């Protein structure tokens, strides 16, 4: 609506019978080609992303923001559980990290 | 053809010039209406050869790929469900001017959009089209309407059934 | 010539494959709208009559 | 969480 692509803001500029809008919009540009898992299966618990999408370069799975590649390690802190793995169409087995364990000293 | 009339008429503006401005108006509307279907995909996306769309058998809304008419089956119904003397109108002095774009061209764009949407994340509207599995694409939509995205996958077969059935009921209903 | 509808291609769909962007660029772009005609008026007893 | 910490 406000220009093309994901709108940030606009400015008015006057014109002799009208207005010019400058639209500032985000456009994503370079990209990659990867596999996405619909969900991750852990120890029977399915896990789902709290915000993003699961992605992988093949060595390991990573959860990333939808609109700019910035991986982080999949963990309890960034995924939520929802029942067993068996219900999902094509779930993939992995660990889920959990931050707690180094604190158990 | 009356000469004498055509002399007596030499007294006024050629007001059908202004009509023609409406006509090109209509043509740019016919573009504009579907510039999202047209201009916002300068890429003419083809449907993939793959059909593993998560069990969502939406085949009938795609272009009928085998047919010369590249319309969907449902589009073919719609085209027929509209009840579509012109040669007399012409010789009487009133003239249709053809569409700027044929229905084949138009339906090719409509196909392009069906294809873009199903094949790709909505960033194709932002031009940077991205492939995405259709299931994932719907799961985000559910999260967009505040349903937690686990719920789709937990019921994906049921949704796919319901969807297919609803499309069914539509094209049944479009028989009348 | 018969015009080309655009650039033909296909998105590499598959039931497992995602693409995600990396570098981005800020588009700035102009949109334009009219806001008024010129105000005019006509005394009939100047236009219709001298 | 306390059951986890035990
Ligand atoms: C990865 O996931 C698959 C599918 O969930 C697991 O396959 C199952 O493995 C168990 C244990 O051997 C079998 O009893 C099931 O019959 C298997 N199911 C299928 C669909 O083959 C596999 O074991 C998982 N791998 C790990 C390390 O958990
Ligand atoms: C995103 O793209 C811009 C544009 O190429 C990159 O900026 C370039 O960076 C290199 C190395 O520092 C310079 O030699 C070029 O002159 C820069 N170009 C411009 C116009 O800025 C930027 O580095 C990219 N960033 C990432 C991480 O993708
Ligand atoms: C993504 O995959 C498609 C299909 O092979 C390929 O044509 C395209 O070049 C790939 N692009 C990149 C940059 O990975
Ligand atoms: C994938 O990412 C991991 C994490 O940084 C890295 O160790 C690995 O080398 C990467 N491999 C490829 C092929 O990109
Ligand atoms: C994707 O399709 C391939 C080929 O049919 C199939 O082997 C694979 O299991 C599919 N994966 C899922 C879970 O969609
Ligand atoms: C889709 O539904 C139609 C109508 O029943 C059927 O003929 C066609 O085989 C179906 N195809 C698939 C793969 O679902």
């Amino acid at each position: 609506f406000c220009g093309k692509g994901y709108h940030l803001m606009s400015f008015p500029q006057s014109a002799p019978h009208g207005v010019v809008f400058l639209h500032v919009t985000y456009v994503p540009a370079q990209e990659k080609n990867f596999t996405t898992a619909p969900a991750i299966c852990h120890d029977g618990k399915a896990h789902f992303p709290r915000e993003g999408v699961f992605v992988s370069n093949g060595t390991h799975w990573f959860v990333t923001q939808r609109n700019f590649y910035e991986p982080q390690i999949i963990t309890t802190d960034n995924t939520f559980v929802s029942g067993n793995c068996d219900v999902v169409i094509g779930i993939v087995n992995n660990t889920v990290y959990d931050p707690l364990q180094p604190e158990l000293d | 053809d009356s000469t004498e009339c055509s002399n007596l008429l030499l007294q006024y503006g050629s007001f059908c010039t202004q009509l023609n401005r409406a006509l090109t108006g209509i043509a740019v509307e016919q573009d504009k209406n579907t510039q999202e279907v047209f201009a916002q995909v300068k890429q003419i996306y083809k449907t993939p050869p793959i059909k593993d769309f998560g069990g969502f058998n939406f085949s009938q809304i795609l272009p009928d790929p085998s047919k010369p008419s590249k319309r969907s089956f449902i589009e073919d119904l719609l085209f027929n469900k509209v009840t579509l003397l012109i040669c007399a109108q012409k010789f009487n002095g009133l003239t249709v001017l053809p569409p700027l774009l044929t229905d084949e061209m138009i339906a090719q764009y409509t196909s392009a959009l069906l294809a873009g949407t199903i094949t790709s994340g909505w960033t194709f509207g932002a031009g940077a089209a991205l492939q995405i599995p259709f299931a994932m694409q719907m799961a985000y939509r559910f999260n967009g309407i505040g349903v937690t995205q686990n719920v789709l996958y937990e019921n994906q077969k049921l949704i796919a059934n319901q969807f297919n059935s609803a499309i069914g009921k539509i094209q049944d209903s479009l028989s009348s | 010539y018969t015009m080309s509808l655009g650039a033909e291609n296909s998105v590499a769909y598959s039931n497992n494959s995602i693409a995600i962007p990396t570098n981005f660029t800020i588009s700035v772009t102009t949109e334009i709208l009219p806001v008024s005609m010129t105000k005019t008026s006509v005394d009939c007893t100047m236009y219709i009559c001298g």
